[PDB]
């Protein structure tokens, strides 16, 4: 059990390089969905500011 | 012929062989692997001789000869993950990917969450899911959210 | 070999915690997604607002 022990470790150290890669896609992807949830936070506000500017127009009808 | 056998072990020590050519691209081999393990290829890395194999390149190439172990190590993940919400508030996380029939998505929602498919209703875009149809079909990619519902 | 017995589970050791580390950022983006679904309803119902308040402003404007 040491060819084994060595065959066993080559394939090991492939394997621990796989996951890190997998992790840091995993990563990349939550930090995009976070800016793609930071922008509809953008929109939320355009379509806020819209709504009480329109509001502001047609309130002054006093 | 010019055909030959070829064994691919896991890093577990579940071995599996395929026939297969010298013309065979690494990808058509993982192809392969798909077919018998349903092994997405996106989720498999194939070394031998303790080098990383290039998807588009022949046995050949890398002069892998007639019964030749080789090593497969497994992803985490493949490329394509989608969300489904249920109606009691969880999403879960599938991978999958654009060629999967939607019983294919029911299966591994059966395996994550127990559920069968008999009972599984699957709504994306306010649509009921047809079972024999793809993920590409109704213009499902990545990240996209679909909803569970039960019935019968 | 004892070196390489000490090697290998360190391997695992690694492959293990970059599973984990996967599962961070996996479930990580799952409420990301909730958080975006529960800003996708938000949006559209002020989608709808602005329009409905510039229908009756045009309207309002007569």
């Amino acid at each position: 059990r040491k060819q084994e022990l060595v065959t066993q470790n080559e394939l090991l150290k492939q394997q621990v390089k796989i996951f890190e890669e997998d992790f840091q896609r995993e990563r990349s992807d939550r930090e995009r969905m976070n800016e793609e949830k930071e922008e509809l936070k953008k929109q939320v506000e355009k379509l806020q500011a819209q709504v009480t500017l329109t509001n502001a127009q047609l309130k002054t009808l006093k | 012929g010019s055909g030959m056998q070829i064994f691919v072990k896991t890093l577990t020590g579940k071995t599996i062989t395929l026939e297969v050519e010298p013309s065979d691209t690494i990808e058509n081999v993982k192809a392969k692997i798909q077919d018998k393990e349903g092994i997405p290829p996106d989720q498999q890395r194939l070394i031998f001789a303790g080098k990383q194999l290039e998807d588009g390149r022949t046995l050949s190439d890398y002069n892998i000869q007639k019964e030749s172990t080789l090593h497969l190590v497994l992803r985490l993940r493949g490329g394509m993950q989608i969300f489904v919400k249920t109606l009691t508030g969880k999403t879960i996380t599938l991978e999958v990917e654009p060629s999967d029939t939607i019983e294919n998505v029911k299966a591994k929602i059966q395996d994550k969450e127990g559920i069968p498919p008999d009972q599984q209703r699957l709504i994306f875009a306010g649509k009921q899911l047809e079972d024999g149809r793809t993920l590409s079909d109704y213009n499902i990619q990545k990240e996209s959210t679909l909803h569970l519902v039960l019935r019968l």
